[PDB]
């Protein structure tokens, strides 16, 4: 799934 | 109260964004990844919406989420109390 610092 | 009460147990990524929506930017939900058993994650009111960060740990047990490592979480924490989260808006936590 979806991160902001990834 | 402490243990269990610093993370919100069985909570998804998508309920901590229904219950942040209710509350103004900057406040947070720390929990443990359903998606990465294993992981915690940090959901954060935004302006418009609800965004994720993955806590990132190293070998020594360096928490971060970007370049600046904390030998706690709740120091990792405190950080991001007066640094911005976000690399593109001002978003501070609070709680």
């Amino acid at each position: 799934d979806d991160y902001v610092n990834v | 109260i402490e243990f269990p009460e610093w993370f919100h147990e069985g909570l998804s990524r998508h309920q901590a964004e229904n219950l942040l929506m209710g509350k103004d930017i900057g406040f947070f939900i720390i929990r443990a990844s359903q998606s990465s058993p294993g992981d915690f994650s940090i959901s954060v009111r935004h302006e418009d919406d609800v965004q994720h960060f993955k806590v990132m740990r190293d070998t020594k047990g360096n928490y971060f989420l970007w370049t600046e490592k904390f030998p706690s979480l709740n120091k990792l924490v405190d950080y991001y109390r007066t640094t911005s989260i976000s690399k593109q808006k001002q978003v501070f936590l609070r709680d």
